[PDB]
């Protein structure tokens, strides 16, 4: 699903609860709250552990 | 040939200011990002190459 034109802040996503499987790749977790992002993907399913 | 001296330089300064912006097994060729990016740990990594 494709997100745009918003405001997005890390810190209410990253301390909503705590994530069983979290991890950052390409970029450190913490600084999205400064960071500007276009065109942002959200990859929603359901797996097994 | 005067104008050889000159041109040799030029070529000279002109690859060595070129070949900056070039990653080398990088993300990316520009290290402020790398280091705005990426934590120390792994920025490191990136930054050594
Ligand atoms: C629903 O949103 C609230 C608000 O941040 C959050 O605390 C909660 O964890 C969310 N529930 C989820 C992600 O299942």
């Amino acid at each position: 699903k494709r997100i745009s034109n918003c405001v997005a802040d890390y810190s209410v996503l990253y301390n909503s609860t705590s994530f069983s499987t979290f991890k950052c790749y390409g970029v450190s977790a913490t600084k999205l709250n400064d960071l500007c992002f276009s065109n942002v993907y959200a990859d929603s399913f359901v797996v097994k552990g | 040939k005067l104008q050889d001296v000159v041109n040799q330089n030029a070529q000279a300064l002109n690859t060595l200011v070129k070949q900056l912006s070039s990653n080398f097994g990088a993300i990316s060729s520009v290290l402020n990002d790398i280091l705005s990016r990426l934590d120390p740990p792994e920025a490191e990594v990136q930054i050594d190459r």
